[PDB]
This record gives structure tokens, C-alpha cells and sequence, in this order.
RNA sequence: AGCAGUAAGUACGCAUUGAUCCCUAGGUCUCCGAAUGGGGAAACCCAGCUGUUACUAGCAGUUAUUCAUGAGUGAAUACAUAGCUCAUGUAAAGGUAACGCAGAGAACUGAAACAUCUAAGUACCUGCAGGAAGAGAAAGUAAAAACGAUUUCGUAAGUAGCGGCGAGCGAACGCGAAGAAGGGCAAACCAAGAAGCUUGCUUCUUGGGGUUGUAGGACUGCAACGUGGACUUAAGCAUUAUAGUCGAAUAACCUGGGAAGGUUAAUCAAAGAGGGUAAUAAUCCCGUAGACAAAAUAGCGCUUAUACCUAGCAGUAUCCUGAGUAGGGCUGGACACGCGAAAUCCAGUUUGAAUCCGGGAGGACCAUCUCCCAACCCUAAAUACUCCUUAGUGACCGAUAGUGAACCAGUACCGUGAGGGAAAGGUGAAAAGAACCCCGAGAGGGGAGUGAAAUAGCACCUGAAACCGUGUGCCUACAAGAA
RNA sequence: UAGCGGAGAAAUUCCAAACGAACUGGGAGAUAGCUGGUUCUCUCCGAAAUAGCUUUAGGGCUAGCGUCGAAAUGUAAGUGU
RNA sequence: UCAAUGGUAGGAGAGCGUUCUUAACCGCAAUGAAGGUAUACCGUGAGGAGUGCUGGAGCGUUAAGAAGUGAGAAUGCCGGUAUGAGUAGCGCAAGAUAAGUGAGAAUCUUAUCCACCGUAAGACUAAGGUUUCCAGGGGAAGGCUCGUCCGCCCUGGGUUAGUCGGGACCUAAGGCGAGGCCGAAAGGCGUAGUCGAUGGACAACUGGUUGAUAUUCCAGUACUAGAUAUGAUCGUGAUGG
RNA sequence: UAAAGUCAUAUCUACCCGUACCGCAAACCGACACAGGUAGUCGAGGCGAGUAGCCUCAGGUGAUCGAGAGAACUCUCGUU
RNA sequence: UGAAAUUUUAGUACCUGUGAAGAUGCAGGUUACCCGCGACAGGACGGAAAGACCCCAUGGAGCUUUACUGUAGUUUGAUAU
């Protein structure tokens, strides 16, 4: 997409309908780590930067298909973009149009 | 080799009695001569056909 | 007994140096075969 | 909108202010290498000159050769000449995918052997060229009215022919299609000059003249047509590559680790091509169809005067029209053509015309007729092939295949060398890669936990097959079997 | 000093663990009357191993010997007794 | 009903199975496709499905078309596994004990004896090797066995010149060769010239020095050559001789 | 030919490459930690002409699977 | 510590016969508890060596010659120079 972002729905996949804030997408990964979503956990060794380890609630990224950006009234769809203003205006379809 | 005589020793092929499918080497006439002096003063080869047609136009050509 | 190659440095060159191979209009041709294939190196 | 190639992997950092990135242009461009100041084995050494700036430095450039063009020099020997010196011009040497052309050019074969043939003038090798090359404007074919440069394809048709007439090789004509452009010069002459100025010169330089077949030009007449053709210049126009941009149309339930699968419904429409998405999507995304966008970018094309040389025409004073040239002898070769009745063309060698009342061709050749005008030069187009640039297409192929090479392949490796030449992809969706605990020198294991799954644990999907096993019910330790 | 060659106190001796004609690439998948190999299932029918010629004798070319189809059935030929 | 059904090379006919087929026809699929595995079914055959289990994505139908299309067998090939066989060999010489080391010692280290070579099995030095050297650490393979050891592996250092060897000197043998020569071409020859050491030219040698460099680092002595600083004086004296 | 020369004098300089190790060898060339080949220079004493022996210099080395048991046999050795 | 060659698989005896004309495996008959282990060689027409002897191929190479064809080379003559 364009930079996510906001709370973002997850329609299909392991966790249906879950919304969660994003800023950290890195679209070259083409699947987005979102807090709360795809709860990975790592049994890490008691080593540097965690001298106990065994628990890392870092979470997995899931595909662009299961990312769904909502406009600010919680309404997702398809991003019509660049349409309105100086450089670019993002919106979804059937949406409240905000970014 | 001579320049204004055209070609060279050019290859060919020999025949015989009830021909035996053989080869020859064509050699033209070879004469180093220095005939004229237009500003010439230049020794070079020639062929005898061009010798007999030195009086054709060959004093400068 | 004695084997074939017990070469020295002059021995390993002087048949196969870049000007030796390049020299005779011929070895450079087979070097250009070695370039148009383009194996691990050229001159040796 | 993150960047911080490969990829972990780190750090200072860096960045919607506009980064990273994409494109275009400019920059610098280590050394070698055509490689070139000189030598030299490839990654070198040693220089000279000119300024620099300082040093028994460094910097920056110049210094290979051949050719061409000038300039100077000036031996035997006076001028000269050779020769030498300097200057100018990448010119140009060189690398090359395939096609071409030209030279040089075999053998093996086959012919049931083989000396003729064939293979083929092909393998190779060398040179010369471009986007194509050659190719070409009748000194043609043909045989009656018969056309009118070439080129490619089909036809004629294995037809005519040739050939130890074996084995084979092999036309052209005419027709059909594409493609369809011809134009200069020397010559003759005329004018200018200079000069054999030995005067009248009869050679050179310049510009007209005109490029010819039913002859044509020069001499007497006498007409301005765009033209790659009678200028394929420059200026605008337009549009394409060269950055990309927008770009429609959906929700729930069941299942599962996960829906796009099943079920329920709805939409769209120049987009239900295709690919991802944890499991098969039109409506999730990339996209897709369409619709926009480029300054520089390499072009293509259109209009413009210009970028320049041509016409008809009657007559015929004489000249011209392509000399060692045609031809003739011999030796070759190609032409279907193997010397033959042998055409016809091109070679060597020898001899050698005519020249417009001309000359040539019409398969030996002699007459009549038909056609043409060589012996001077250029000619697009239709054609051949791709290393290449994408746009792509597949009753291509799926890891012994498909390129030798899906993988750091021409790799490893062999060989001194020329050369040769391998093997190998897949965990899981996502490393979420097994924290911890215990055994163990360690590895490795075992629990725990991980994940949908751990026979799923790093060469990891799936897992036969030979091999080795461990357990298992029966039988065999008086037996000499294709079991 | 490099293969149509070389070297050679010479045997046919050697020319890079190696030669009566070296090695590498192409011609060219040279060729081979000689060797081997040939892959799914059924049914029906069913051999020869001889004459003649042949640079032919371990091979071909006919003819005799099979098979299938078609045209009639020399108006029966065939084959017996 | 009757008659036929041995059958090789031979010839005829027919059918099965695989894969791709846009075709359609028309499904399956996570409740499990394919594929594997056991299977005590059926089919004249080739062959076909049923179930149990693995397994987690494509496959099946039908009918027809098209085929790199039906696998034993060739010194077939490639890849894996036997076999012989726990047998050969363990690559030409003698170590020994104690102690350490470790976890584990025959084979690692030390001590102490023995032993061997000793015109060498010493030292030093060509070519060669191309870092193998040393230090520290480790033991996946390698070491023909073990292995803490190592030319094995990781990491890090280690080679020092006016005089040492070469080049900035010359030159043989030879090679290249502008000129020139001849040659289808490429070429091959070759005058000048050019490089080409194994040769001929020339100053440094004692002592110490590391884990390792020593004629190279430095103490002492030099000498060679040049430089700029400085009373010459006509001097240098060539490619010639 | 005038400090080109030139010596005294003074103090500096003197380039580039190679330099480690092994090298009769477990690094070379013999596919190998191989029973070959491989320049050259030195190369102890004691006897001893002797660089031949033979044992010890200096120096270096224990060279890579061993233990048992002493079969037959096989091969190197000593006897008759 | 640990290989090689090797092969249809085979729990592979003897006689006498037979037979592509010489048996382990066949017919008849005989003896043999089962499995080894150390040494040996008669077989298993043992391996390793698509016979290097002989023969054949319209096979090829090499060599020789007053085979036949040629070639260069050598030597005439013509003839441009």
C-alpha cells in the first residue's frame, strides 16, 4: 500500500476482523507486522539484551490481502488514491474518505 | 607481383590423359622494369602483355 | 622415474604468456575462442 | 516512506522539509589490453620533453608506427633525386553474434570395389563489407508480333539436358505473386588558361556538351516541367521510445491452522488476462481494460522556399560511342555442359582487329530475319540471419528434463597446453529454528515448550527400491532341490 | 628443431606415466554385406532353409515356399481315389 | 447345432494403459486431490476400481484428437546398495619407564636412559612449493589407527638493504625485427636496432637481536656514487683511434 | 674553455623488485604425510691411501597401528 | 582400522551313463547329524585379457615393386622477355 498507518482490519486468516494500529509496515516485506495481530512468541535463550529470554511477544506479519486499511470511521475497502489534492489523497471505497 | 597488370599468380587445376583431377598454379609474366620518368624513377614489376602495351598509353598509366 | 613437468617460472611462461599466445595471430585466435567461451581465466 | 544491494550483521546514522530508489545527461574514470615514450612473461620497470610546484620530489600533459598532406633538408653528384627532419589529419590499426561476398580450398563417403564422377568447390582457413550484402538497367531472352533492368517465391519439373550415360547431378524459357526508379561520366565537341609556348602548340587544368539503337550527341534548329528522379539541406508540425501515472466492481455463515473452498446473498462491466494471498478470488492486492505523462532522450513521419541537374523537337558538315579490345592459337575453369558438334562467359599465355556503310547475339558454322549496343561507373525496394532491446506465444520441459550450467558454470576438477568438463532446487504459512531442564568431554539425545503438525528440527515436502534390522505364528539340526 | 613432420650410434627407437604414423577441435551422429539391443495386451492364419545369376558363396536379385485384400470363379481348373 | 482354436521369423484384424489435450460433458477435493503403503475383489488379458494407513495439493473423469507413449535383458548409462570381508593391507628403522596433560593418552608434553644416522638420516642453498612459518585457541572432516598433537581448522602476527640477487650496465646462444626481400593471403626471411644470463662488469663486515627478521634492525668501522654548500683554471678529453 | 672541468671543505642522500619457512623433501615433481627423481657448496675424529667401511663428533632423529603367541606355510638371514 | 576384483539367483556331494557329442543342478544308484574354523588347489571349461595363433570382411593402415594412374622434381624444344 501507501504507508500504514492506522488501525487496520484483518478479514481472512487466523484472526478474523481484528483491527490494530500500524506505522512500521516496511512494504518490501509485503506483509505487515501489526500489534495484537499474529501473535508470535519466541523461546529466546537467556543471553544478551534479555538474560532470561524464553518469551518474546514479537508478532508475525500477515499479507497485504489480510491487511485492510479503514478510514477513520472504521470503514475499509479499496484505496482510491491521489484523487483530490495537491500531491495525493488516500481513501477507501464506501468510506468516510479520511486518508 | 605487379600492380597495373591486374591479377596475380592465381590458382587453377590440372588435367591429364583420361584426366586425373589435378591442380595447377597460374603465374603471369614477371618482369621488373623501369620504363618512364614522369616524376617516376620507380622500379616495379610488370607483365609482358603490359610490356607490349607500354605503347598503348602506358608512359604515365 | 623422472616425470614430465618439473617446470620453473620461465618454463611455465614463455609458451603461454599473454604476448606469447597473443603473438602469432593464431594463439590469440584460440584465446578469443577462450574468451567467447569465457572460462575461469584467460592467459593460463 | 523509509533507506542503510546480496543476507543474515553490525553500527554511526540517514530520510515525506523529500530521502532510499527509477530514468536522462554530465563528471571522474587505477593498471593492462588495438595498447602505442622505450623495453618488457598481464596485472611491470625505466624514461625524455613542456609548464607546474618543489625537490637529489611530485603534479599535469607530450613523445609508438604506417598512410596522407604540407614544410624544410639535400649524398654519391651542379640543380635534382634518394635519404633525413618537423608539422597536420584516430585516418587506422583493433574487439567482433549471425548472414553476405571474394580468394584459397580438401578428404571421408557413395558409386556395392574403384582410377571418371559424386561428396562440394562443401568441412576448414584468410580477407573484404553493411544492415543486409551482393543485385542490376539488355553489346538480354525468344521466335512469333515477343517482350522489355534486377531481386525473392511458386510453376514449368527432374522438364530440357549432361554424365565410367553407371551412380547420379541438373536447367533455362514462358507464366503466376510480391517488389516494382534508374541516373551519371569518359568520348566527340566548345570556351578559358599553360604549354611541345619548337611559332599555327595539340599535351595538361577548369567549366559547359551529353551518355545514345533503330542510331544518339556534338553543328543548324529549340522547351524550364521539384527531383531519393531536375538538390534523400535547414525551419516548423505531428508522434514514438526514453521515468511512469490514474484506473471500477462484496458481505455474512460452515469447515478447518487458515477461506478465495462449500453455503447464503449483492455488485461491476474498455477491467471474469495472469500472478500472489497459510486452502481454488472478478469484486483482497498486484494488476488487468482503457485513459493520461516527460523537460532529455534517441528517433520516425508531414509542410515550406531553399539544399541542383535533366527534357521534347526536325536536319545531319564530319567526329564520337568505352583497343591489346573483340577476336584467333594453346592451356584451364564456370556455365546442366565430364572437349564435346560444342555454344556463351571468365582466367593465364600468345597474336591481334574493325569502329556507324559499324559491331555483336540468336548453342559448330554460312546466308536472310529478330533483338541489342558491350569492352566506363553508381543504383533503394522486395531477401538472408540474429549475439542483441523488449512486447511476448506455447497440445515446450519440469531438476538425469529443460542451456554443459534453475544451484556464484564454464564452477569444481583433469591436463603444461590447445582442450575437456562435472554434482547439486524444495522445512514450515510465518523461523515462529526447539527458552528452559536433564544425560552426555563435546556433539548428539531426552523431556519441556514451538508450531495445524517435531517421523517437521535445518542437505527439512513426499517417501519406495536394493541393504541392514528388531520383534513376531509355523517349520527345520538322517538332509544330497532351478529351490 | 612439431606430424605429408621432427629427431635419431637406426630397433620401425622416441617425440610430456604414450606413436609404423602424436595430441586437441571441426568435417562428421565418417563408415561398417559384421556384433549387440530392442520394451502394452489379444485373436486368426501361417513358412523357408531351395533353383538361377552374381568380384558371389556367413550377402543380395528373381522364382518356389506365407499372409491379407480385390476380380471373377480358365466355368472348374485345384486336391484326392 | 456343426466345424475350428500347437505355433517361431511371417502377415491381417482388434483392444488395453500413460501423458498432453482451453475444447466440452463434469465432477472431486482438506470431512483429504495426487502420490505411497497393506489388501483374503473384479476383468480372457493388458487392466480396473473398494477399504485401512501415509500424505497435504491438484486430480479424475467420459468421448475424441495429438504423441519424445507403453521396459530387463545392450560390458547400456547414471545414482545408490551388496559381495569378498571383519580378510588383505595398515606404505622399508626400536624405543623405554616415570611424571604431567586432560575427560579421555601409547601414539600429546617434559624428565631420564636407550637407540639410529652422521661424505648424513647434518647446514646452507638453487629451481620449486606458494604462507605451508610462528603465537594463541579448537578438534567437523584430514592425519592410513587413536589423538588434547599437528604442514588439520579459526584468529593474529611474522620476511626490513646505497653495498645481498636482479633491474635502472653490456652481451652470447636466440628471439623479435622498422627498413628491404620474396611470397594467394596469413605469412616467412632479414640490415639497422631491440631485448634476451647460465656469462662479463661493482661498495659492508664484525657483534648483538626476537615467537619469527637479519650482511637488511642497531654498536663499531667503512667504502662506493651523487648532491648542495667551495681556493680550479684554460680542462675535459668521443660512438672515432 | 667564463668554476664544464677540478680538489679541499662542509652535511645529507643513495631508487624498484626479491628477502619468512621447507628444500634429499610430510610443502618440490612422483593422484598419496609414496620404497622414485632433484641443483650445487661445506662435510669430524679414530684407525683408515681413501669422501669405502666401522663406532661414537657437532648436529638431528625414534619416521606413524599395536599387542600376543611362537603354528604350518611364504619371503629375507645363519648353519650343517 | 578397514578395500579391490567378483557375479542369473541357488540351502551347490559321489559314481555310471546320457546329452551341442566331457555334469552340481539331468536319469539310475551310492553314501551325508547341523554350523564352523586353520591351511591346500582338482573342478566350478575360475577371473582378469569382445584371441594378440588361424580364418573372413569387395575392412583399413604400413611397406615394396620394371602393377596402373599420377604428382613434384629433373632434363628438351617452342615462345614473350
Amino acid at each position: 500500500f501507501v504507508k500504514t498507518g492506522d488501525t487496520v482490519k484483518v478479514i481472512a486468516g487466523k484472526d478474523r476482523g481484528t483491527t490494530g494500529k500500524v506505522i512500521k509496515a516496511l512494504p518490501k516485506v509485503n506483509k505487515v507486522v501489526v500489534e495484537g495481530v499474529a501473535i508470535m512468541k519466541k523461546h529466546q535463550k537467556p543471553n544478551s539484551e534479555n538474560p532470561s529470554g524464553a518469551i518474546l511477544e514479537i508478532e508475525a506479519p500477515i499479507h497485504v490481502s489480510n491487511v485492510q486499511v479503514l478510514d477513520k470511521n472504521g470503514v475499509a475497502g479499496r484505496v482510491g488514491y491521489k484523487v483530490v489534492d495537491d500531491k495525493k489523497v488516500r481513501f477507501n471505497k464506501k468510506s468516510g474518505e479520511i486518508l | 607481383e605487379c600492380y597495373f597488370t591486374g591479377r596475380k599468380t592465381v590458382s587453377s587445376n590440372n588435367r591429364s590423359h583420361a584426366m586425373n583431377q589435378t591442380k595447377r598454379v597460374v603465374k603471369p609474366n614477371l618482369q621488373k622494369v623501369t620504363i618512364l620518368e614522369n616524376g617516376e624513377l620507380k622500379t616495379v614489376w610488370a607483365s609482358a602483355k603490359a610490356l607490349k602495351k607500354l605503347p598503348a598509353g602506358v608512359e604515365r598509366v | 622415474m623422472k616425470r614430465t613437468y618439473q617446470p620453473h617460472k620461465k618454463s611455465r611462461k614463455t609458451t603461454h604468456g599473454f604476448r606469447s599466445r597473443m603473438a602469432t595471430k593464431n594463439g590469440r585466435r584460440v584465446l578469443a575462442a577462450r574468451r567467447r567461451k569465457g572460462r575461469a581465466s584467460l592467459t593460463v
